[PDB]
């Protein structure tokens, strides 16, 4: 993360870490939505121009962790998976346009103070919190500068930006199952996710139900924290019935 | 089923250092 600072002890308990098996190293962030499904953006397992088509078997996943250097016992598991499931319609040929996955678990995780699934949103809480002013929350391990690697959990809370600033800004063409978010060039603040945080879960309180709903999915960017840029993440809710299929399905 | 409520957090019934300003933003 950019511009962000260190999370509190189980601060983001769905937080999951991407890494490949050989060699051992963080690809993406990712998040725990039940007790056997991971929910992380398909761009982290398949991106043919850059020869990227992962299997079950390439990939490993770990839950519960704070420092990525320091390794504690029964606090953080490290999981296996049975299963990848990348959106039939996933567009990587032209604008990421429906990037998002689900990782089905080879055993489930019992939960903790520190392992806890989020929530996935529903026709009302979309509707009322995904507009543009309101803030949600960035969270991952990924790079702290642009082209650098942090110890704890990085956070960031940002603003949801009008979809046709997010137009305007960049050259690709945004669809619904997309969104933006970040502070602009007079906004005196700064933040954005960065390579490593892609997968990753952009969230939200309700002020409903106290409760942390899973409104994105930190799919791609053009840098880091640039001026005039902001990040594009994966409108969860558009998706939710595709979600739902994989997970009644398997 | 019992989601987004974090044991150390909302169970405990305390709130996080900067998520005031995520609720504030609502406003
Ligand atoms: C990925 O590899 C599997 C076999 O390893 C294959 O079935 C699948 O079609 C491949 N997809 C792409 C886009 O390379
Ligand atoms: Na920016």
């Amino acid at each position: 993360i950019v511009e962000g600072s260190d999370a509190e002890i189980g601060m983001s308990p769905w937080q999951v870490m991407l890494f490949r098996k050989s060699p051992q190293e963080l690809l993406c962030g990712a998040s725990l939505i039940s007790d056997r499904w991971v929910l992380t953006a398909a761009h982290c397992l398949l991106y043919p121009p850059w020869d990227k088509n992962f299997t079950e078997n390439d990939l490993l996943v770990r839950i519960g962790k704070h420092s990525r250097t320091r390794y504690e016992r029964n606090i953080e598991k490290i999981s296996m998976l049975e299963k990848i499931y990348i959106h039939p319609r996933y567009n990587w040929r032209e604008n990421l346009d429906r990037d998002i996955a689900l990782m089905k678990l080879k055993k489930p995780v019992a939960f903790s103070d520190y392992i806890h699934p989020v929530c996935l949103p529903d026709r009302e809480t979309a509707a009322s919190l995904l507009q543009a002013g309101y803030k949600g929350r960035v969270t991952g391990w990924g790079n702290l500068k642009e082209t650098g690697q942090p110890s704890v959990l990085q956070v960031v809370n940002l603003p949801i930006v009008e979809r046709p600033v997010c137009k305007d800004s960049t050259r690709i063409r945004i669809t619904d199952n997309m969104f933006c978010a970040g502070y602009k060039p007079d906004e005196g603040k700064r933040g954005d996710a960065c390579e490593g945080d892609s997968g990753g879960p952009f969230v939200m309180k309700s002020p409903f139900n106290n409760r942390w709903y899973q409104m994105g999915i930190v799919s791609w960017g053009e840098g880091c924290d640039r001026d005039g840029k902001y990040g594009f993440y994966t409108h969860v809710f558009r998706l939710k019935k595709w979600i739902q299929k994989v997970i009644d399905q398997f | 089923a019992d989601c987004g409520l974090r044991p150390l957090f909302e169970k405990k019934s305390l709130e996080d250092k900067t998520e005031r300003e995520l609720l504030e933003s609502y406003i």
